[PDB]
């Protein structure tokens, strides 16, 4: 029936992503020398201007709370939320 | 509702993961940690004092009411440190470009601008919630109907 | 003995029911209710969208 | 004073090959927690003292805080380990006795008269 | 005067469980009153847009530029077509808010009702103001996380807990391509934004860029009602308190689901690609939505149901127009669609609110959902069935209501751009007047022995339905000066990407 | 192709099986929870540098010595999804729950309308 | 030599995520669960990458075999 | 120096995991996963050294308290609690 | 009670961070440290409590550094002989029921963790109404399946924990 079809489905979207993750046709891991700054330069660029700019020695708490607060604020709104309704609905009948 | 000794080895462990889990929030500047990396050890903590003791001597303990409130009065201050700068943009970060206090050399404690504030704020909201949302399923009301 | 809702009681060629209520009954028991119908329809979209924007 | 380095490291993963070994060895589920937790939990000293050794001596040459944060961090992993560890060991073994559980070839037990 | 949009439902929503400790009925006026305030900073913020400019913000910077050349904070854009889904999601919201205070009171624990409501127009807000790929995930996702949670919230009862698992585990995996989409299009291109992401698109096509759009269409084609993913709507809709199904059959379906893969394609998408293509894509599924939800709208026998059938059928419409708008670039035929398209949307949220605020009162008073048992609704319960009439007549478009030229538009392009499409048009506009007339004339009929002992409703739960019909009779008087000066500057500025990303430097 | 991005593609394909082909609720909740740390093991692995001669630390400031710093931005993303997971991991796990107590068992393919 | 450790990791993880989908006790699965994040928690240790693990380990360790252990307390465990 | 006892114990690891995929009961599959999590904190604390960097140690003394509860948890449930 | 909570926890604040100012502590680090290990020590001081205020006794403590050698020395010849019991080894177990003459809760932990890492034993419920102990012997030589005293048990384990307490 129609589980077979899907599984169908899911076997060509696994050999499209398998070809688009190669480095012959797609994406390239372990990136180094020249590469760098090519496809990581805004990285490059937090990494550089880190200290100066904000003040606090770590990174990857600075860009989570100082240039990107904005997701940091919605991530707090949705853990509220779901304690909010994994209460809510769990109460007695 | 366990035995002896892991009833004294709970006494002995719940400071010992409560200290850790403050000295993991409190150094979010320099240490790897921060905001919900501590918010959960404290949430395990909890877990231990209600896996250890039981649900008798648990439930005369927690109150629904502040367990509530809390969670949105450490909401708050994260909204409080972010409308100080609004003269000038959203966020802004008024407490280092000249601020009073927060402003010292930038290796040591308070050092940064308004993220200490942040991470305390953070912290206290995802352990209510995850206490809260544990407690209230622990009870829930029977295997049966 | 009151009545329901019946606004049909015309026959145009008398060759036109029976196809719509053929295609009707197909269409009323396609929608069963299992959850792996709605994973399978939402993989098979996935896979048609991409199969032909490979191409063209 | 190369050689304790040495010497830790060899003691240290030749008890805990030792522990691991344990388990295709002995046939019931007792003795197995006989073995894996008596010898993994000494190994992993002789793995955390091994480190206090590299770090002082790197404090030696050149003086810097990194080296001497390094040692207490380390002895305090060796605490909560040492204290943790055999009351887990308690813990599963009186969860395995109850729900059946004869041990095997036992030639008394004095449990089950309750 | 563009921050407050954020800071007013946040500030209602931390605060809601600090103030239910005065344990009487403040838990609901402060609701009210902090969801009102909004109304009136949505229409500044209209005013402002419709003035002059296509505003950016920036969070931090006065500039969204370091020591450098190219973006680093998060940007807002909020171009003339976003500020149209501001204006309509603040004010359906405020009449659904102050609706349920005399409905939805017999029930228990109603100190975390009004902080999710609160929370729902809230990460629906987000999703138009913003200009950044990953702010979206996360306010694509506060949504979607308080719809599971509003849907299985009378959790006693025998389906509350069945509709609410069947949208639960196929959202969280429709909802999880798009994070896959947005990993696999950070690593080959590098940046993290939508106007300066449509450069970097231009110069190096590759297999990634065309993979990371697939699924992420094939994503946001569940939170609408596309035509073969449509079956949780139908059944969330009769388990629901009706404060619920009027702000999710209105908004939450053409926001995170039409509004998206418009700006997704008109805007990151469109140098480098055909149009051409996509366009063939979306309208297969626009003319399958069409004969599907309209088709089985007519068999029915509840009444609910038939208006969660009825909402399927009617994005048909809003696809086809969005669909046609593409394969035609800048013409005449192509371009009074993708007008045709953005007024019906407007038009829909208004009508479909009106007509579950009615089911809502109906399905109160005297409890069966059955649409066969009751008759002669209207000898003792006049009002009600009155704005029923209305809320009909306005669907399939008479004359003197709106739903005629904003459905008009989407018939002449549709005939002037091939002459099959608007076969299927009128073959689907035949069957929902046939529905409408069949669940009329059950109506008006004799009092059965199950309505006799009825009354109307209160006031709070009657004021809505004046607003509602007043605004959409005096909308219907100015049909053709609105589509002119509003909706057609609108929709030329859709595919007027070089002045965005120009804006944005 | 490396190996981490075939690990996490594995991952992946073995949840969406697990999703179809599983009628016990529990593993259901189990295989989302799979996918979702698939995608994060793939979201980090791509952040990763050599540069040919030195060794690759990570971006923390305190006592910085001889080393390449790898892409301090993906992390802020993986934080942010962890969140989301134990929040939709939470909710399912009470809504199974409460769906015990009103038919016996706990099946998937048992629930018609 | 990092490479082989690295191998040795990710040969783990994907035979924990086979015999976690195909058992029928519910605790074995929920064993497979614990084993799994831990494979995985080392694995964003390997990459250079602190803030990720104590999040990680911190989760699926004390949290969510916790709470899925109530869960098939209340309901049935075959 | 600091690399070779590593994956000495990733042999034992190999080892252990082994016993975790047989095992013809239940509390026989437990023990394999209470030697496995002190093999890796015998792991995170040479490894810490080998890279000379120092604030990896703190990852070490979170994990070592929490599968203590991941420990106690089931042993409480197949014990008859809860 | 607040005070034992209190320096139990402001000595693992104070002895966690030891590497501000050069070396010592800091001059700035103290009095985040008093009101952090102040607010863990109101949160928890009915649990760590009841006649727990003993420990602060400093005669105790250089006690415990007199308890530290043995139990390490004993260890030795712990895993040494599970060793002896891997190559070639023979196996007689049991379950021993162990009848320890001891009160005074808290000094029942320190026996019993001292069963489970010593020669070779393993510890299973400890029950103190009873007054006794059931450990799982892994040789049981000889004939003594019901034992007088807990001296082929442990060593002289039952001496050190009938002190410190």
């Amino acid at each position: 029936m129609k589980r077979a079809l899907g599984f169908l489905s899911l076997l060509v979207i696994f050999a499209s992503l398998l070809v688009a993750l190669s480095p012959e046709y797609g994406i390239k891991f372990g990136v180094g020398g020249e590469d760098w700054l090519k496809y990581r330069y805004t990285d490059n660029y937090y990494i550089e201007h880190g200290i100066e700019e904000v003040g606090g020695t770590n990174i990857v708490t600075d860009i989570v709370f100082d240039y990107r607060g904005y997701d940091t604020l919605g991530e707090a709104t949705v853990l509220f939320t779901a304690i909010a309704g994994a209460v809510a609905l769990l109460r007695p009948w | 509702d366990m035995g002896v000794i892991v009833r004294t080895n709970a006494r002995a462990l719940i400071p010992f993961i409560g200290i850790f889990g403050a000295y993991i929030v409190t150094h979010g500047h320099l240490t790897p940690g921060g905001g919900f990396q501590g918010g959960a050890t404290i949430a395990g903590a909890g877990v231990l004092f209600l896996i250890a003791f039981g649900v008798k001597a648990a439930k005369e303990k927690i109150n629904k009411n502040l367990y509530s409130a809390l969670e949105g009065l450490g909401g708050l201050v994260f909204l409080g440190a972010a409308m100080l700068g609004l003269s000038v943009a959203f966020f802004y970060n008024i407490l280092w470009h000249e601020g009073p206090i927060f402003n010292s050399s930038p290796g040591t404690l308070l050092s940064a601008g308004f993220l200490p504030i942040m991470n305390l704020g953070v912290g206290l909201k995802v352990f209510t919630g995850l206490v809260s949302a544990l407690f209230a399923l622990s009870v829930f009301r029977r295997w049966k109907s | 003995e009151h009545l329901e809702g019946y606004y049909t009681g015309r026959n145009t060629m008398w060759g036109l029911v029976n196809g719509v209520k053929k295609f009707f009954a197909t269409l009323k028991n396609d929608h069963t209710g299992l959850l792996p119908d709605y994973v399978s329809y939402l993989l098979m979209t996935t896979a048609f969208i991409l199969v032909i924007l490979l191409l063209r | 004073a190369y050689y304790l380095i040495i010497a830790f490291l060899g003691i240290s993963v030749t008890f805990n090959m030792l522990g691991s070994i344990a388990l295709h060895r002995f046939p019931d589920v007792y003795t197995r927690l006989h073995g894996a937790t008596k010898c993994t939990t000494f190994g992993t000293i002789f793995a955390a003292l091994a480190v206090i050794t590299h770090a002082i001596v790197k404090l030696q040459a050149t003086g810097n805080p990194k080296y001497l944060q390094m040692a207490i961090h380390s002895f305090v992993a060796m605490l909560a380990l040492l204290l943790t560890n055999p009351v887990g060991a308690h813990a599963i073994a009186k969860a395995a006795h109850k729900t059946g559980y004869l041990p095997k070839r036992a030639v008394v037990d004095a449990y089950l008269e309750k | 005067w563009l921050p407050f949009i954020i800071i007013i439902p946040l500030l209602g929503a931390f605060s809601m469980p600090i103030v239910s400790l005065l344990k009487g009925k403040a838990k609901e006026i402060w609701a009210s009153m902090i969801s009102f305030a909004t109304l009136i900073v949505g229409i500044q913020v209209f005013r402002e847009v419709w003035s002059k400019g296509t505003i950016v913000y920036t969070l931090g910077a006065p500039n969204p530029f370091g020591k450098a050349t190219f973006p680093i904070r998060i940007v807002w854009e909020v171009d003339k077509f976003g500020a149209l889904m501001v204006l309509i999601v603040t004010f359906v919201s405020f009449l659904a808010v102050i609706y349920s205070i005399e409905y939805m009171k017999h029930d228990t624990g109603l100190e975390k009702f009004y902080t999710l409501i609160l929370i729902l127009e809230l990460g629906m807000l987000g999703i138009a103001i913003t200009g950044d790929i990953f702010n979206f995930y996360v306010f694509l996702e506060i949504m979607s996380i308080a719809s599971y949670a509003l849907v299985a919230f009378r959790n006693d009862t025998w389906e509350g807990i069945e509709a609410g698992i069947k949208y639960m585990f196929a959202g969280s995996l429709a909802s999880s391509f798009v994070l896959l989409g947005i990993a696999l299009l950070y690593g080959q291109y590098g940046t993290l934004t939508m106007g300066y992401l449509a450069v970097k698109i231009a110069e190096n096509p590759t297999i990634v860029a065309k993979v990371a759009l697939a699924l992420f269409i094939g994503g946001l084609l569940f939170k609408s009602g596309a035509a073969p993913v449509h079956m949780w709507l139908a059944d969330a809709h009769p388990a629901a308190p009706s404060s619920i199904s009027a702000m999710l059959s209105g908004l939450v379906i053409k926001i995170g689901g039409i509004y998206a893969i418009a700006r997704i394609v008109f805007s990151i998408f469109s140098p480098t690609i055909n149009l051409g293509t996509i366009g063939w894509i979306i309208i297969i599924f626009a003319c399958i939505t069409l004969i599907v939800g309209n088709a089985m709208a007519v068999v029915q026998e509840d009444l609910k149901r038939l208006l969660a059938y009825s909402s399927v059928g009617q994005i048909g419409y809003i696809l086809l127009g969005l669909g046609i708008g593409m394969v035609a670039y800048g013409t005449r035929v192509g371009e009074i669609a993708l007008a045709g398209a953005i007024y019906h949307t407007v038009n829909h949220a208004l009508m479909k609110a009106l007509l579950f605020l009615v089911a809502g009162a109906v399905i109160h008073e005297i409890g069966t959902r059955n649409m066969n048992e009751l008759s002669g609704l209207a000898k003792t319960m006049p009002k009600t069935t009155f704005a029923f009439l209305i809320g009909a007549a306005a669907i399939v478009g008479l004359p003197p209501l709106n739903g005629f030229a904003s459905k008009w538009l989407i018939y002449e392009s549709s005939a002037l751009f091939n002459p099959i499409l608007g076969a299927i048009a009128v073959i689907g506009t035949v069957f929902c007047t046939a529905a409408y007339v069949r669940a009329l004339f059950t109506f008006f009929g004799r009092p059965s022995e199950k309505v006799t002992n009825a009354r109307d409703p209160g006031i709070a739960m009657m004021l809505p339905m004046i607003i509602l019909v007043v605004t959409i009779i005096v909308m219907g008087f100015f049909p053709w000066q609105i589509s002119d000066r509003i909706m057609v500057p609108t929709a030329r500025a859709l595919w007027d990407v070089i002045d965005y990303i120009s804006s944005l430097m | 192709i490396a190996f981490q991005y075939l690990t996490a593609t594995i991952m992946i394909l073995l949840g969406i099986y697990a999703l179809l082909y599983k009628r016990n609720l529990i593993k259901l909740v189990l295989a989302l929870n799979l996918i979702d740390s698939g995608i994060h093991l793939l979201l980090i692995s791509e952040g990763y540098r050599m540069e040919n001669g030195i060794p690759p630390t990570a971006p923390i400031y305190t006592g910085y010595e001889g080393g390449a710093m790898v892409a301090p931005i993906p992390q802020a993303l993986v934080l942010t999804s962890i969140v989301i997971g134990v929040c939709v991991l939470s909710l399912a796990i009470a809504l199974t729950v409460n769906a015990y107590r009103h038919y016996g068992t706990l099946d998937v393919t048992k629930l018609r309308r | 030599l990092d490479m082989i450790i690295q191998f040795i990791v990710l040969g783990g993880i994907i035979l924990s995520s086979v015999l976690m989908i195909v058992t029928r006790d519910l605790l074995v699965a929920v064993l497979a669960s614990a084993a799994m994040s831990l494979l995985l928690s080392l694995e964003f240790y390997m990459l250079h990458a602190p803030d990720v693990a104590i999040a990680e380990a911190a989760v699926g360790a004390g949290v969510v075999t916790a709470l899925v252990m109530y869960a098939i307390s209340k309901t049935e465990r075959w | 120096i600091f690399f070779y006892a590593t994956l000495l114990i990733g042999i034992a690891g190999i080892i252990t995991f082994i016993r975790l995929a047989l095992g013809p009961t239940v509390p026989d599959r437990v023990v394999a996963v209470d030697t496995l999590n002190t093999l890796i904190v015998a792991i995170m604390l040479l490894l810490g050294a080998a890279y000379e960097r120092a604030i990896y140690i703190d990852i070490a003394i979170v994990y070592a308290l929490l599968s203590y509860v991941g420990t106690l948890v089931i042993a409480k449930y197949l014990q008859g609690g809860l | 009670s607040f005070i034992t909570a209190f320096i139990w926890a402001y000595f693992l604040w104070l002895v966690l961070t030891a590497g501000s100012k050069g070396m010592l502590w800091s001059t700035q680090e103290l009095i985040a440290g008093l009101i952090f290990a102040s607010i863990v020590g109101y949160s928890t001081r009915n649990i760590i409590g009841e006649k727990a205020s003993r420990f602060l006794n400093p005669v105790k403590w250089i006690l415990f550094v007199a308890y530290a050698p043995v139990l390490f020395w004993g260890m030795v010849k712990a895993n040494l002989d599970v060793a002896y019991r891997v190559i070639t080894g023979k196996i007689r177990p049991g379950i021993v029921r162990v009848p320890v003459e001891l009160e005074n809760d808290a000094q029942y932990t320190i026996l019993s963790n001292s069963i489970t890492l010593t020669p070779g034993t393993l510890t299973v419920e400890a029950c103190p109404e009873e007054k006794a102990l059931y450990v799982h012997w892994i040789n049981i030589p000889e004939g003594l399946e019901w034992p007088e005293n807990s001296e082929p048990v442990s060593g002289p384990f039952e001496k050190w924990a009938r002190r410190l307490g």
